[PDB]
């Protein structure tokens, strides 16, 4: 279990890295943004599409 | 010393860009309401003559 | 009753930031705003197949006659105007088919035809039964035929 | 974050049953059928940032009570 | 050949045809249009009733009433008085 | 045929759950564990309002509730009905007749009422 | 004159009296159908009096279909009774004959040129829109579609009686145009 | 004027560009699509009279001079219309003597 | 959270109790199992779409329908699926249908 707290911080290194090694490509053509942004629109288009799957569930 | 010709090819000009213009306008509120406009109900006949 | 003003002299009539004529002139009211674009659209129908101003005007004054009946407000107006000429053709002894309208208006076929039906019952009017030598003329002359090929067709239909 | 307007107004609607009593958010997501997760950890950051401009009045105690005039 | 004698404009046959097979909106139960509606303010603030009706796919009486009840028009400085999603 | 296609369907769904049992962090070997489980398990009334004047005018509902006999599952394009033939262009979909499975793409039917 | 119109359909409608949730009756029914995106109501058709009815959640039911008048009740009721086996308090309320539908052939063909040119204020020929004359009786309140091979359909009646007697107006005025 | 001037000023017309505004509200990626027009091959018929049934014919000067008609040609341009919707393919539908 | 057809099939219910069986080992928790089975339905769907090409014919009665949320549930009668290849007969089949 300690071991797998090092491996999470690991993780977050990486993430942090891929984050900002790019927020730099962006540039020479703010990633961490976009990609929250991106998450932000999927919430309403999945439970439009999940509460179609409660209502199949009862007719099928 | 403007001849026939000249004189009716300036108002010709006008005109038919005037055609233009109508065309324009109709067939963009067509294709903001996304119908695909027919040429021919666009063009209005009776400016030029 | 209305007037309208224009730029005038270059002076005052412009102002701050081009003012222009103090305003836009801004004249009328929609019972007669709508009027008048079904007449323009009236025309501009008529024109596509070269119809006369007499069936213009005749349209014209059935599309009145209607529009203050009020019994078709709920028809979208090109529909009610399509009808009208095609009323207004009929009327004057050369008829024009439903597809013949429907190909210079905007209004489908059927609606035409239904606007034709209230119309009619609106107007408490009739219209002569169309017959084949009605169509002869116009159909023989687009196709090129000759005259002796345009009498016997028409001998033949009747 | 639209949930946390939907507990909003799910609070309200508890205001209009009259019952209201100082609560806790874990209670109304249960009732509101969602669960008690890091999700609950962010959306509860969005939601001390709602107790900071909470018009609808949410405290941290002992709280809830929303009409600004408020007698029965 | 211009102006030929057609039953049907083309176009027209073809809008006439997307429309049917799309069909009318159809209204939906208040709770799934009021969790899409909470989650399309989640998104950003402020939203225009035209792209929110867009966005909810409910009739536009049924989706005013719903907002009607939570919801509040704000007159603002945007271009005009639009819908506030947030219920307070 | 039918065996092929649904090896190569545990081919998908392997390649497709790897990618959630490492973002769950749980060990791949659930994978394997999983993939050999499933295949072992495979291989004058004028007051009118009573409505009882009538009775027995419905069938039998045990039909719906069994669902033992034959099931097709699928997708639909279109379905017409000209007030005595239902027809239909139902689309990929599986079917389950005898027990043996049957596959298709395209689906054509005429029927009764 | 010999020939008595025979019933093809009757619209009756009638009032359950409660209202009605179209999605569990559609989940629970036997041949009903609901595309709330297509139309507002639930489509359910009965093979042994051969009708379809069209069930709304305010309560109020409209029967199609049915060749004759005890045919409709009797199908109207049975519905009705269907819905209430499925739990709902249905009721049989005001129940109305809206419209009937007859047809008749007349065994002979008809000039409708001369028809429509003797009773233009009631007749209306179109062969552009549709090749039946559309006749509109005053006296019954009746639209009547006569054709050139002679079959005549009636519809826009309530009783049964309407009908015959739009048919029996009708009849000599045929006659006078017999072809 | 006929030969030359009329149609040298149909070509010196800019194509006409037209686009939906944003329509659908969708991904919108060039997603509305753009259609051109362009004119060209301008054709003039003989003078012609369209009479009340619409069957044309010939007119006659003196007829002009008579009946009170205005001595006037039919027009006609030859129309290209292009749909570009984004879908990869583009549709060059020509329309002959509008 | 995706269409769910096939999982009330032979394939879906062996994946299924599979499942059931890791769950009862404690092997794996519910919340994997319903992953596993979302995974299973979005690849039965693609792999049916794509690598199906054949075209099969049916006929026979029709004995009971049903609609609701996109959803046919035809119940027919002495059905004959005919195929170019092979023809089966069946005395009842329910069709289960979906968009």
């Amino acid at each position: 279990a300690q071991l797998k707290f090092f491996e999470q911080l690991d993780q977050i290194e990486k993430q942090r890295k891929d984050e900002q090694e790019r927020e730099i490509l962006m540039r020479a053509a703010q990633l961490r943004l976009k990609q929250k942004a991106k998450e932000m629109q999927q919430q309403e288009l999945a439970q439009m599409r999940q509460r179609d799957a409660n209502l199949t569930a009862l007719a099928a | 010393l403007d001849l026939a010709g000249p004189l009716l090819a300036f108002l010709f000009r006008g005109m038919f860009k005037n055609l233009l213009k109508e065309v324009r306008i109709y067939a963009q509120k067509f294709i903001d309401r996304g119908k695909d406009f027919n040429l021919e109900l666009a063009i209005k006949t009776r400016i030029i003559s | 009753l209305s007037t309208m003003i224009g730029k005038g002299t270059g002076a005052a009539s412009f102002d701050e930031f081009g003012n222009s004529k103090y305003q836009n002139r801004r004249t009328m009211s929609s019972s007669d705003r709508a009027m008048m674009n079904a007449f323009k659209e009236i025309t501009t129908m008529a024109d596509r197949i070269n119809l006369p101003r007499n069936i213009v005007d005749r349209t014209n004054n059935l599309f009145k006659q209607v529009y203050e009946q009020k019994s078709l407000k709920g028809r979208a107006n090109d529909a009610i105007a399509s009808a009208c000429l095609y009323i207004a053709c009929r009327q004057e002894g050369v008829p024009r088919t439903f597809k013949e309208i429907c190909a210079v208006s905007r209004i489908s076929k059927k609606e035409i035809g239904r606007c034709f039906k209230l119309i009619l019952k609106a107007l408490e009017t009739s219209v002569d039964l169309i017959t084949t030598g009605d169509f002869m003329s116009r159909f023989c002359s687009n196709l090129c035929l000759p005259k002796q090929v345009q009498m016997a067709a028409t001998h033949i239909a009747r | 974050f639209g949930v946390l307007a939907k507990i909003v107004n799910y609070m309200k609607t508890r205001h209009q049953r009259g019952d209201t009593h100082p609560l806790t958010l874990d209670e109304i997501l249960d009732e509101t059928q969602h669960l008690d997760i890091g999700l609950k950890q962010k959306q509860w950051l969005m939601t001390e940032a709602l107790v900071n401009n909470p018009k609808i009045e949410v405290i941290d105690g002992k709280y809830a009570f929303k009409p600004k005039y408020n007698v029965r | 050949t211009n102006y030929k004698p057609v039953a049907n404009h083309q176009y027209n046959i073809e809008y006439e045809r997307k429309k049917k097979e799309d069909g009318k909106r159809a209204r939906a139960d208040k709770q799934h249009v009021l969790d899409m509606l909470f989650s399309a303010f989640e998104k950003h603030q402020y939203y225009n009733l035209k792209d929110l009706v867009d966005i909810t796919k409910q009739p536009v009486v049924y989706l005013k009433e719903i907002l009607k009840e939570i919801g509040v028009q704000n007159v603002k400085g945007i271009h005009k008085n639009t819908w506030e999603l947030k219920p307070e | 045929t039918v065996p092929k296609l649904y090896r190569s369907v545990i081919e998908d769904v392997i390649n497709d759950v790897r990618d959630i049992f490492l973002d769950d962090g749980v060990d791949e070997q659930v994978l394997m564990e999983l993939k050999t489980l499933w295949e072992n398990k495979l291989m004058g009334q004028v007051e009118e309002e009573p409505l009882n004047s009538e009775d027995d005018v419905s069938d039998e509902e045990g039909q719906e509730l069994f669902d033992t006999e034959n099931v097709v599952v699928c997708q639909y394009d279109k379905i017409h009905r000209s007030k005595n033939k239902w027809k239909f262009h139902l689309k990929d979909g599986i079917m389950n007749l005898n027990g043996r499975d049957y596959i298709f793409s395209k689906a054509i039917g005429d029927a009764e009422w | 004159s010999g020939i008595v119109p025979q019933l093809q359909n009757i619209v009756s409608t009638v009032n359950l009296g409660c209202k009605l949730d179209l999605k569990t009756i559609a989940l629970r029914a036997r041949n009903a159908e609901y595309n709330p995106k297509r139309f507002a109501a639930v489509i359910m058709r009965i093979r042994e009096p051969r009708t379809t009815a069209l069930i709304f959640s305010s309560g109020k039911m409209v029967c199609t279909g049915a060749k004759s008048e005890e045919q409709s009740r009797l199908a109207a009721r049975k519905y009705a009774r269907v819905v209430q086996k499925l739990g709902f308090p249905a009721k049989f309320l005001d129940f109305k004959i809206q419209n009937m539908v007859g047809s008749c052939d007349v065994k002979f063909p008809i000039r409708l040129e001369g028809l429509v040119l003797t009773h233009q204020q009631f007749s209306s020929y179109e062969p552009e829109l549709f090749p039946g004359l559309i006749y509109r009786m005053i006296k019954p309140r009746i639209v009547l579609l006569i054709f050139v091979s002679g079959k005549v359909v009636l519809t826009g009646a309530k009783v049964r009686a309407e009908i015959y007697e739009a048919f029996e107006n009708i009849y000599p005025i045929l006659k006078g145009f017999r072809k | 004027f006929i030969q030359m001037s009329v149609q040298r000023i149909v070509e010196d017309a800019p194509p006409i560009d037209l686009q939906a505004e944003a329509q659908h509200a969708s991904g919108e990626v060039e997603e509305p699509p753009r259609y051109l027009l362009k004119f060209e091959q301008i054709y003039l018929s003989k003078p012609t009279h369209w009479e009340r049934d619409g069957a044309p014919s010939p007119m006659m000067p003196n007829e002009a001079r008579l009946r009170n008609l205005t001595y006037s040609a039919p027009l006609y341009v030859d129309i290209t219309k292009t749909v570009i919707k984004e879908g990869e393919e583009q549709l060059q539908t020509q329309h002959q003597k509008t | 959270m995706a269409y769910q057809l096939y999982r009330n099939t032979t394939l879906g219910n062996s994946l299924q109790e599979s499942l059931d069986e890791l769950i009862q080992s404690q092997q794996i928790t519910p919340q994997l199992a319903l992953q596993v089975l979302l995974q299973f339905d979005k690849a039965i769907n693609a792999a049916l779409a794509q690598r199906v090409r054949n075209r099969v014919n049916f006929r026979g009665s029709l004995n009971t329908y049903r609609f609701c949320d996109n959803v046919w549930t035809f119940v027919l009668n002495d059905v004959e699926f005919r195929e170019v290849t092979e023809l089966i007969k069946v005395d009842k089949v329910k069709i289960v249908a979906c968009d």
